[PDB]
């Protein structure tokens, strides 16, 4: 109750108008910023109390960035569109050693989105499925994250069906690329710990935070 | 911890 | 199309009436020859080439047999009951380093699946979906098994809203632990190989031919 | 590859 996906669409339009891999980890950063306040555009998200606003977002930034991202780079030929106003080309990332990464997101998300034409309030409805996370460990009250999910995938099934009543099984499709987002989201993790372990490639401060512990 | 985050959703 | 449940669910029935980690492997080995006759018992999927059948089972046996022995512990208190009739303690497992994981499978799985009463039938369609996985790299036919999945979750939600008119939300609820469910196969997946890399811990020949490559 | 597997299948 008291989820419109109105709100949910305004959210996402209010936020968003040579190693590949330092300029993906710059985008991720400055992002950040902006994903925090993407949440607070969220109905009920900031009547949470702030530890499990924390939580929520520790817990799905990487996939709510990557979601984004994806939807965003649907209009590009074979590569990724960065908040920054630069372009990942597949080239760019085989080159760099994220190649295969890189052909998962095209494949799996970038593709399909496309495909399907999903939009930018199905996208929103996706992102705020993910960041209402109930599964989220520390979470204080696990229950009433499960109850604003719930709510979130009642109003997106009836946006779908409504607006594209020719497709019935469209709710079950958007939901069906969740466990893509979730495998992604762990790789692009792994690859990240990865390149702080190593040393090379600048990762900045609000990035640095999220690769902390837990 | 989470000095950034913390700020930024309290303003 | 031609996606009926009640072969579904006979498939589910068909198939089923001290290190605990050695345990887990040798169950997990005993029901993989189990698995694929589950499979054979699901339409369509024996009409697939041989190819994709292998590449379907190699990409999601690990999940399959996750999501098994989870519904079958929600009569468990505090563990989880193998195939070979043994029962994992919650304490077994963290005495045995594998406490992490274990902790997942019984509250994001388990817990969930007893909480909500998942049935045989919904239990068999999810299985059925994530068998169904067009994501699997190397198949000679994607769209074909995209198909199949559309077809199962099309049934499937029929299915519920049928028999549990009461709870719109069902369908969506059900399908929304598989993000979960593709988290946790990884992770268990990861712990399968660093057991096979420390040499400990007994790894069959169905089992051990699973983690192998690719 | 896959001997097992394929066998099984086959049958
Ligand atoms: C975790 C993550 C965050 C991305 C943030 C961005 C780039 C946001 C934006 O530009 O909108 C993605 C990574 C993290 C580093 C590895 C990686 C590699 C490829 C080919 C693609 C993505 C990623
Ligand atoms: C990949 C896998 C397969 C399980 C097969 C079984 C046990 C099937 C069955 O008994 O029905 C599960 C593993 C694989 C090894 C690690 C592990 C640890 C815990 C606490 C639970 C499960 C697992």
């Amino acid at each position: 109750e008291d989820m419109p996906v109105e709100r949910i669409l305004e959210a996402e339009l209010a936020v968003e108008p040579n190693d590949p891999v330092t300029n993906i980890c710059q985008a991720a950063d400055k992002q950040l910023f902006t994903l925090v306040e993407w949440a607070k555009r969220i109905p009920h998200f900031s009547e949470l109390p702030l530890d499990d606003q924390v939580i929520l977002l520790r817990a799905g930034w990487n996939e709510l960035l990557i979601a984004s991202f994806s939807h965003r780079s649907i209009a590009v030929k074979d590569g990724i569109l960065l908040a920054t106003g630069l372009h990942v080309h597949r080239n760019s990332a085989h080159s760099a050693g994220v190649g295969a990464i890189f052909d998962r997101v095209l494949t799996e998300l970038v593709s399909k989105m496309r495909d399907m034409q999903m939009d930018k309030t199905e996208l929103g409805c996706l992102r705020a499925i993910v960041l209402f996370n109930p599964d989220s460990k520390g979470l204080s009250n696990p229950a009433e994250v499960e109850a604003l999910r719930e709510k979130v995938y009642a109003s997106l099934e009836a946006y779908c069906k409504h607006k594209y009543p020719e497709q019935p099984g469209r709710f079950a499709k958007l939901l069906l690329r969740l466990p893509a987002l979730r495998s992604i989201g762990l790789k692009c993790l792994e690859h990240l710990f990865f390149f702080k372990l190593i040393g090379d490639t600048p990762i900045d401060t609000f990035l640095m935070e999220m690769l902390e512990a837990p | 911890k989470h000095k950034i985050l913390h700020r930024l959703l309290q303003d």
